[PDB]
């Protein structure tokens, strides 16, 4: 294939955290296979990097959520930037569950990858107006 | 298939209305196999013997809604509760339809009570209306009788918490007496004129007529009253160009029985719609089992929303109140009532008649007058405040200055000694110093006249448990300006956060920082950061002011909590006491403010100050809230600043020397 | 009567928090009556303590809660002691959204008057182990 990996699209995405300083952040994961190496690749890229990222720990999602459990690893984040790593199905219900939990404000950021970001037709009414997304979708170079 | 209604109703021809109603409620629901029963019983002059009568009656008939509909009731006391009580023993819902006492909307006494009549705080609402309108912001509460004063208070809050200002003056007192003109002066020696009153008609009697005598209706006065203050004698009493409500049809009492006949009505017909019937039982002999469907009756009652009726929609809110009431504005235009305004359930539109006052014109009369008299209290401070005992009679000795400036003094009251020492000695004496002559820049600068008067103690103001109900309150200078008896602290007042959140504050006129006083091997001490005052002794005594602000600053202060427990044994009254304490060379050590050491040094060169310079804030005038003697003030101070009358005031007192 | 008044029984109860130094509480009330008084004794209270108490704002209800308005002013809970003023009916659904929200955690705390903790006989086992109530009905004072 062509284009980067879900590591170097990481690795972008760290470097846009670094451009505008946003160091105090998180990491909500879901069971959605290949977290462990992404947790780990957040975890080295930490440790190889020349800002001392104030990281906040991995709220790790089981099952479809009771909201029972997962409120209280929810109302533990008190920081900023929040990342978040799920499919498409799941982030509707995670995106609802923010707004009703007041999560969703102006400093709360949403960066989401590639994958999770489906049809461009197809954009259901949950999506905060100001959804951070990193793809190799470019309209200005074409298939010839 | 039958349900039972029970009225408590007089006259033949309004029962025959009554029944006329229930006969016509079956007319447009179909023909379904439901009967309509109506009970009514009569009125004996007593109280007890009418609950018996009425509570077993309607055991023994089972109905399901209570009616009382008797508005010229001899009695004053207006009092169906013992009926609603025994229907809310089994949870049954008495629609009472009279009275507008606010003991019936706590819905933890009457447990089982609705009406469709709100109670007058309402009206307040009403008259939150004229705030809309009017634009009036500061208000005068009298409310005598003590059972709904509290929700009047309530309500009042809740109206005041949307724009957060404050009511100027509340006052609760016994309905009964007369000599309440002391108050009713003590809130016209304030700004505002709007007077608010809630009380019966003897009360609103007793206050027209004490108004009248002392002349309170006059220019300005702003008064606004309702139903129960333009009826009897007290109608008689009333001036002319007072604005009062009217009930839009609030005795009339026939329309009112169809509107609750098709109320309840709906309600049965809603209610028969839905599973879990219960009936109540014979609750006279041998049964006390509740009726289970209580709650479940009263939320039914709840979402009832209705659209039949001559008085037009009608509406219970969470208290069971009405919503969307039709008002009327009346004024009393040389002994006649003229109607002035409609309101709907949210506006006010007044009709083409005009709006005639007491005062002068047409128009609304801005009743918002500031004090041209601004009351000032002060503390004796030394190098500022000089007060001077008169020479023959109140009089002042014109001396001059050894710079060609006359001393201008002022006719100032204060007590003599402290309370143990003088019991009541408060004589006037002459005041003048470094704030008169700024006070009289102020009025030079701009034209209000003043009432300069001391505080009754030493000391700044400190906040203090009072010894009943765990209260916190102020005193000294505070607990005088916040007690409406004084208006402007004219003092070098120590600004720090606490007194921040409560009043506002002004631009500061001194700068200056903390020093210590001391007598001329170490003699000096520099500063805090001396290690033995850290852990002291017997040996270095220091202290300060009771009840002052540097103790505060220090009680911020976490980690200097020795020397919080070390001067709190040797706290003296005023900071002359420390000067003549340390003269006698019997104190060590005092924490003060660097120009009046400084100034106390010129005057006594053994009077020596430490070298640091640390806590650099500075002092300014004492004042109130948001208010208009805000910014032209301060824009008088910083026109003080800019010129040379700073380094005039120098000239008096700081840069002479000796 | 020979018994304590709701006011005195707010003394005792913030007299308890007061001993126990938990100043960051909050304050659910719903529409069961007698409640403005309550929130005006505890602002009162609040205003005349040595504590200064980081109270957070008043939860307000209007009916029975849909869990739609409700749920915002429930997820911005974040704080321990929770401090709640209805009826027993009532409570039974509050103690269910709040074992549904995850409000019933190890850190937060439940206290309750006397008058919604009915008979010592009748007790639903929605009540969570450990909720504290204050009552004068003292077993060893007998009714003669």
């Amino acid at each position: 294939q062509f284009g980067a990996s879900i590591q170097q699209q990481a690795t972008v995405m760290l470097k846009i955290m670094q451009d505008y300083d946003w160091h105090v952040f998180s990491l909500v994961t879901t069971i959605f296979p290949g977290y462990r190496d992404f947790i780990s690749f957040i975890k080295t890229t930490v440790d190889n990097s020349f800002v001392g990222w104030d990281m906040q720990n991995v709220i790790t999602l089981d099952t479809s959520f009771e909201d029972a459990k997962t409120q209280v690893q929810l109302k533990k984040i008190h920081s900023s930037v929040i990342l978040l790593y799920c499919s498409k199905d799941e982030a509707v219900l995670i995106l609802s569950e923010a707004r009703s939990l007041g999560l969703t404000g102006y400093d709360f950021f949403w960066i989401v990858p590639s994958l999770v970001s489906g049809n461009t037709e197809l954009i259901p009414k949950e999506f905060p107006s100001g959804l951070i997304s990193v793809s190799y979708d470019d309209w200005d170079y074409s298939l010839e | 298939k039958i349900v039972n209604i029970g009225a408590v109703l007089s006259t033949r021809k309004h029962e025959q209305m009554f029944r006329e109603a229930v006969n016509q409620a079956n007319k447009r629901h179909g023909s379904w196999k439901i009967q309509l029963n109506a009970t009514s019983v009569t009125h004996k002059p007593n109280a007890i013997q009418m609950a018996l009568s009425v509570c077993e009656d309607l055991i023994s008939s089972q109905v399901y809604a209570i009616l009382v509909s008797h508005p010229p009731t001899p009695n004053d006391h207006f009092t169906p509760t013992p009926v609603s009580y025994t229907a809310g023993f089994y949870r049954i819902p008495v629609l009472g339809l009279t009275t507008r006492m606010s003991i019936y909307s706590d819905k933890s006494i009457h447990l089982s009570f609705l009406r469709t009549v709100p109670p007058y705080s309402h009206q307040s609402s009403v008259w939150f209306e004229m705030m809309r309108v009017y634009n009036w912001n500061h208000i005068i509460l009298l409310v005598s009788d003590d059972h709904e004063g509290r929700a009047a208070q309530k309500r009042l809050e809740t109206l005041l918490e949307e724009r957060e200002s404050k009511a100027e003056k509340v006052l609760q007192f016994d309905p009964g007496t007369k000599n309440v003109t002391a108050l009713l002066m003590e809130a016209r020696e304030l700004e505002a004129r709007v007077i608010i009153l809630s009380a019966s008609e003897d009360d609103a009697a007793t206050v027209y007529r004490a108004a009248a005598m002392l002349n309170m209706t006059g220019s300005g006065y702003v008064w606004l009253v309702g139903e129960r203050e333009i009826s009897g004698n007290a109608l008689r009493y009333a001036p002319d160009g007072i604005i009062g409500l009217q009930l839009i049809n609030g005795k009339n009492e026939s329309a009112h029985i169809s509107d609750a006949v098709g109320v309840v009505a709906q309600a049965v017909h809603e209610l028969l719609e839905k599973e879990n019937i219960t009936d109540p039982p014979r609750g006279c002999v041998g049964n006390t089992n509740i009726w289970k469907t209580g709650p479940l009756f009263k939320r039914v009652l709840m979402s009832s929303k209705y659209a039949d009726g001559v008085t037009g929609r009608v509406e219970f809110n969470e208290d069971g109140d009405r919503k969307f009431a039709n008002y009327s504005i009346m004024n009393l235009q040389n002994r006649k009532l003229v109607q002035v305004g409609i309101y709907n359930g949210t506006h006010v539109i007044p009709n083409d008649r005009k709006i005639i006052w007491p005062g002068g014109e047409t128009e609304k009369p801005r009743g918002y007058q500031m004090s041209t008299r601004l009351k000032i209290v002060t503390i004796h401070q030394e190098p500022f405040v000089y007060v001077k005992p008169t020479m023959s009679d109140g009089t002042c000795k014109e001396e001059f200055t050894v710079n060609g400036d006359p001393v201008k003094k002022v006719i100032c009251t204060g007590p003599n000694d402290t309370s143990p020492g003088s019991p009541r000695h408060t004589v006037p004496q002459c005041c003048y110093g470094f704030c008169i002559d700024l006070l009289i820049k102020l009025a030079r600068t701009m034209n209000f006249t003043y009432e300069v008067h001391l505080v009754a103690d030493g000391k700044f103001g400190t906040q203090e448990r009072v010894n009943n109900s765990n209260k916190k309150e102020w005193n000294g200078m505070m607990g005088e300006l916040l007690s409406g008896q004084a208006d402007m602290i004219v003092a070098p007042l120590t600004i720090n956060n606490e007194r921040a959140q409560y009043i506002e504050f002004s631009k500061p006129f001194k700068y200056q920082g903390l020093t210590i006083l001391v007598k001329k091997p170490e003699e000096r001490i520099t500063g805090i950061n001396d290690p033995r005052l850290r852990n002291p002794s017997d040996k270095f005594i220091y202290a300060t002011v009771k009840q002052s602000s540097v103790d505060i600053y220090f009680r911020r202060q976490v980690e200097l909590s020795t020397m919080y427990r070390h001067m709190e044994k040797h706290n003296y009254e005023s900071a002359a006491e420390a000067i003549q304490a340390v003269r006698d060379n019997k104190l060590h050590a005092f924490i003060w403010d660097s120009a009046v050491l400084e100034f106390e040094a010129s005057q006594k060169c053994d009077l020596v100050t430490t070298g640091e310079l640390f806590f650099r804030s500075g002092f300014g005038i004492g004042m109130r809230k948001d208010s208009p003697w805000k910014q032209n003030v301060s824009l008088s101070i910083l026109k003080s600043h800019e010129n040379g009358f700073m380094e005039d005031l120098d000239k008096t007192w700081v840069r002479y020397q000796e």
